[PDB]
């Protein structure tokens, strides 16, 4: 402790005092994990390698649910020739739970694959497929000209290239109402400024890379706190309660002592949050038991130290800490019980506490101070205020001083602080 | 102002005891004053009263208190002891003796009465 | 307040990233200690200036005033005055989501009891020895003589409290019966210590609160960044909240240290009300109560004095040509 | 200091911004009102005696 104290006031001597040196914390004793009890694959497979994939006009969505997804079976294919995720990152994902996954489906050119992102605009971003600017999810493409062209081209795939307005995200407009160009309405048909508002590509098998077709999915990941049904690989482990832990309930990641609770969780609630947004409760999603998560123990650790001229023993002080809960800082030499003393400041470490009474030379707090003193020692006392006197009163004596002494006292005051600039 | 240039009656503003003076010397970015304080020292118990009865008239000091050392009655300034004999100069008189809770009979020695007695 | 566990909770992944932010976080821990060593001294240097902790008598022949409302009631162990009582149990938030959040109180110095045997022992010397343990060792005198003493202090001739000192004494009991009677029942006068612990509560809570934002960043959960982002991506997002986050302790820091220097000019004030008023008698106008002063009495409140001020106010004048 | 109009004028947009810094603003009204209730409080100890 007392090389903790001379680090943290990066100096070799240290003077009499009682110094902040590190904040002490229970480490965990294990690491939990809970996801949900299903064994159910997703069905991945069906969306990636379908023979028929939509237009990005009138592009198809599939709900992904109840099953475990690994998602690096996707990520680590070399087929996929981009997999670019948002709001999640895609090492992170195959141990993350979400209460839908929405995969969407299409194909467009190569070219327009950049538009598939939040925030984008562009013909397809504006007119077929808008992702929301806030998406979290993976856009997946894949060039397939060796599926979705023919030699002569491959009409069966159209885009809208006009609208009246971009759409919202996630808006699809199948409506084939031949669209107003010109100045004047159209009347309902075809004609100068007034076109069908869809065109094909051409996906003859010859054009060059950004015109040829390429494959789209988008799985979009639903984070809510609604119950988790897609999840990870990732296996549950058995739960420990009242022991300090690392934990995983459904992709929340934290740390605590998982008591059981007392909560009143109404049936719809997953999760339980604190005055800041850090989780107060969880609901287990295999038993559906409520627990508490509070931080294992933790506080300030108070080196007390005479100057190391004067010694270089030290006693410690954790701050608010239960001396039933001090550990046997960095160092794992204390909690010895041959000097342990619980004072209101915390647990005391390394003190005698003597029952005299001294005047404070090491303030510890709540009536409590600390010296060096004698075969020298740091003993931990209640403070004396000062002599207890009785000052004979009577209703008819007084007191008067028959000889007086001259005192000098000094007073020192600051006067100003250096001038900088 | 108030201790150098002064002498102070606020009562620890320029040291423990009473203010006497003080002296300003410098120091690195401050001052330090040096306080002369009178502090009383050696007191010694007395018997005490507030008022003196004689003749019917209550006596009270006109400064000081009055203090017994067992068998006689002096008046003495508060802050050191320096006994005198009370006399009509150094007590004023208010009312007769009836009211005042503790008075203790004495005589109040006059001095014009004994300058007439002599002449 | 644990600076790493503020900003960062457990993560070591935003404790490495506030590394890169240098001192700052030891220049916070360093200003709140300064604090928190302040606040022992000024309660030291109002309180703890009774240099022997004075007893009153057993027997309590004061002349007919009557301090039984103002000195300590053995009937309870922490052995406050009534008075003190009434003070205790009229000015006294989330402590729970703070101390889990890096957010800590640590005790005063002095106890509430510590204390109330330094207010107890200004009341003894002050109603046994007068000003006289002031200046030196405590000195006794008759209560109704150092009574006299103060009305010749206020230019009232001392026979004046003599020939009236049934009637003094009675003036004095009935107005401790008024303190009494307005602390029991008053919405007004602690307001400035009430203001003082609503505004540090409210200083702390904001700062839990602070926790909440998101500060620009995909959560306010540092761990739902760590759980769902890896270090290149995660980074962007714990450097916003650590931006948000250091930012609300600063600020927190820095109206900390204002009010600290407001409660020391404070403290500063009841030291000199201490030395003036109850160690003395002031000739000073207003500076121990309206009307000429007598004496104080002092009174232990939550991180406060009261100070009882016994003045003399004159009453029903009469109109005399003057010459 | 109106806040949010000093930081963002009328644009929501902005506003909708600041909203994610949290109390910041909250903070700032609070200390100028505590500020300008104590100026009343200077003169009122000073002149109304
Ligand atoms: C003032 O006197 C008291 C006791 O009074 C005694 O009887 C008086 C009639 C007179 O003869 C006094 O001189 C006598 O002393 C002293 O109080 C005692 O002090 C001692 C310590 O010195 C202590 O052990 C006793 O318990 C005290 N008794 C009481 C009743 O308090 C007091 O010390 C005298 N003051 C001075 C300055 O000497
Ligand atoms: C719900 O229905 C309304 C009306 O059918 C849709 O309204 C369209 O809104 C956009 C602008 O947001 C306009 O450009 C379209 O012209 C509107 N259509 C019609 C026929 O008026 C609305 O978009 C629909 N919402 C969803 C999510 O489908
Ligand atoms: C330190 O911890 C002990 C328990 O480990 C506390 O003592 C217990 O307090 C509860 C009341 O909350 C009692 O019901 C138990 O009987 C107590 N047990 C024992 C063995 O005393 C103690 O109060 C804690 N002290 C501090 C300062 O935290
Ligand atoms: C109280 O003080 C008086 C002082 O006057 C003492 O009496 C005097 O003693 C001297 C001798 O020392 C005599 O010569 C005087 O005649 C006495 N005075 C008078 C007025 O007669 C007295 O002894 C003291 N008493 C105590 C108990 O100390
Ligand atoms: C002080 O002197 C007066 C006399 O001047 C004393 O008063 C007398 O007391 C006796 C009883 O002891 C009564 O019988 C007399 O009538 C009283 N005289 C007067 C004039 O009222 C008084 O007792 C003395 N005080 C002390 C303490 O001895
Ligand atoms: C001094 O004042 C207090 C005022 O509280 C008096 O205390 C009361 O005394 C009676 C008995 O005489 C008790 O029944 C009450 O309960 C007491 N009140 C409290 C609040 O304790 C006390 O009697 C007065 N003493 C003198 C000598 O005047
Ligand atoms: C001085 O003022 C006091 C009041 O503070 C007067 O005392 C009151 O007198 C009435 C009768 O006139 C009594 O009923 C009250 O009980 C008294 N009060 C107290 C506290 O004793 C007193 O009479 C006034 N004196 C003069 C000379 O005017
Ligand atoms: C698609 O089907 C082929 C068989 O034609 C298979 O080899 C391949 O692994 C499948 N891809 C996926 C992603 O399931
Ligand atoms: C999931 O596991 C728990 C035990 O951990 C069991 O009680 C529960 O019935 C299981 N749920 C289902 C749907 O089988
Ligand atoms: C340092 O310790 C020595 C003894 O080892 C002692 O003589 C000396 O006075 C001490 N000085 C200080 C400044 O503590
Ligand atoms: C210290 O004080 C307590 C009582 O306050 C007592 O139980 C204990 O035995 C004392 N220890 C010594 C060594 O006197
Ligand atoms: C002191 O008390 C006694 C009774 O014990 C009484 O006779 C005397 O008048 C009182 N003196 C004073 C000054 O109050």
């Amino acid at each position: 402790p007392l090389s903790e104290t001379k680090c943290t006031l990066k100096s070799f001597t240290v003077e009499k005092g009682i110094y902040q040196t590190s904040n002490f914390r229970v480490q965990p004793t294990e690491s939990i994990v809970r996801f949900p009890n299903i064994t159910n694959l997703c069905p991945f497979g069906e969306v990636f390698n379908a023979t028929k994939f939509a237009s990005v006009y009138a592009w198809n969505r599939k709900r992904i649910s109840n099953c475990v997804a690994d998602y690096s079976v996707l990520y680590n294919s070399a087929s996929f020739s981009t997999f670019k995720c948002y709001g999640v990152s895609p090492t992170k994902l195959n141990d993350l739970c979400f209460t839908n996954v929405y995969a969407d489906s299409f194909v467009i050119r190569g070219d327009e694959v950049r538009q598939i992102a939040p925030g984008q605009t562009g013909n397809i971003a504006d007119y077929n497929y808008k992702l929301p600017d806030d998406f979290t999810g993976c856009v997946i493409a894949w060039n397939s000209n060796n599926l979705d062209s023919k030699v002569g081209g491959n009409y069966n795939y159209l885009y809208r290239l006009f609208r009246k307005s971009n759409l919202k995200p996630f808006e699809r407009d199948i409506s084939t109402e031949i669209y107003q160009a010109g100045s004047t309405p159209c009347n309902g048909v075809k004609g100068f400024n007034c076109y069908f508002p869809l065109q094909s590509y051409g996906f003859q098998p010859t054009y060059g890379v950004g015109y040829q077709p390429y494959r789209v999915v988008v799985l979009s990941f639903e984070l809510l706190h609604a119950p988790a049904t897609v999840c990870g690989p990732k296996k549950s482990t058995n739960l420990v309660k009242n022991k300090c832990v690392n934990f995983n309930f459904n992709g929340l990641t934290g740390t605590g002592v998982l008591t059981e609770s007392n909560k009143k969780f109404l049936p719809f609630q997953q999760f339980g949050r604190d005055i800041a947004d850090t989780t107060d409760a969880v609901r287990d999603p295999q038993t559906l038991e409520i627990l508490d998560i509070t931080p294992c123990s933790f506080g300030g650790v108070s080196v007390i130290t005479p100057g190391t001229n004067t010694s270089n023993q030290v006693a410690v002080l954790y701050q608010g800490v239960n001396c039933t809960e001090v550990p046997v800082p960095t160092w794992r030499v204390y909690s010895t019980g041959s000097n342990v003393f619980q004072t209101r400041a915390g647990c005391l470490i390394g003190a005698e506490h003597v029952n005299n009474s001294y005047e404070c030379d090491i303030p510890i707090g709540a009536g409590i101070c600390a010296s060096y003193q004698t075969s020298q020692s740091i003993i931990a006392y209640t403070m004396s205020l000062g002599a207890e006197n009785s000052v004979a009163y009577s209703n008819n004596s007084i007191a008067i001083p028959t000889n007086f002494t001259i005192s000098v006292t000094t007073e020192i005051l600051p006067v100003s602080m250096t001038k900088t600039s | 102002s108030e201790c150098v240039l002064g002498q102070s009656k606020r009562v620890d503003f320029c040291g423990k005891g009473y203010h006497l003076m003080s002296f300003p010397q410098s120091a690195p970015h401050g001052v330090v004053f040096l306080h002369v304080t009178y502090v009383p020292a050696q007191e010694k118990n007395f018997t005490t009263a507030p008022a003196i009865c004689h003749d019917g008239k209550a006596h009270f000091p006109r400064e000081g208190v009055f203090v017994s050392n067992g068998t006689h009655w002096f008046v003495t300034q508060r802050n050191f002891y320096e006994p005198q004999i009370i006399t009509t100069d150094n007590t004023f008189v208010s009312g007769n003796c009836d009211v005042v809770i503790g008075i203790v009979n004495n005589t109040v020695y006059d001095p014009l009465q004994p300058e007439l007695d002599s002449f | 307040v644990d600076c790493t566990m503020y900003i960062c909770g457990d993560s070591t992944e935003c404790s490495n990233l506030l590394l890169q932010y240098g001192s700052f976080c030891t220049q916070l821990n360093r200003a709140l200690t300064g604090i928190a060593v302040e606040q022992d001294k000024n309660t030291q240097e109002v309180f703890a200036q009774v240099k022997q902790i004075y007893k009153t008598p057993p027997i309590k022949d004061f002349g007919g005033f009557n301090f039984s409302q103002i000195l300590p009631d053995p009937s309870k162990p922490s052995k406050r005055s009534f008075i003190e009582d009434l003070l205790f149990n009229k000015v006294t938030d989330l402590i729970c989501a703070q101390k889990f959040n890096g957010l800590t109180v640590l005790p005063p110095l002095l106890t509430d009891e510590m204390i109330a045997q330094y207010t107890s022992a200004l009341l003894a010397g002050t109603i046994t020895s007068g000003w006289t343990f002031g200046a030196g060792a405590a000195l006794q005198i008759p209560f109704a003589m150092q009574m006299a003493y103060r009305f010749n202090g206020i230019g009232v001739t001392q026979n004046v409290l003599y020939e009236n000192q049934k009637l003094i004494a009675n003036q004095f009991n009935s107005a401790i019966g008024k303190i009494q009677d307005s602390l029991s029942s008053t919405a007004s006068a602690l307001g400035k210590l009430q203001n003082v612990v609503n505004q540090n509560a409210q200083a702390l809570n904001t700062l839990v609160k602070q926790l909440s934002s998101n500060f620009g960043a995909i959560s306010s959960v540092l761990n739902d960044i760590l759980s769902r982002l890896d270090k290149v991506e995660a980074e962007v997002q714990i450097d916003r909240l650590i931006t948000g986050r250091l930012q609300s302790l600063q600020t927190y820091v820095t109206q900390q240290l204002i009010r600290a220097a407001e409660i020391r000019a404070s403290a500063n004030l009841a030291a000199t009300k201490m030395s003036e008023c109850v160690l003395g008698q002031s000739k000073r106008v207003d500076f121990c109560g309206k009307g000429y002063h007598l004496m104080s009495f002092p009174q232990s409140a939550p991180h406060g004095v009261v100070f009882l001020h016994v003045t003399y106010v004159p009453a029903q004048e009469k109109n005399f040509t003057t010459a």
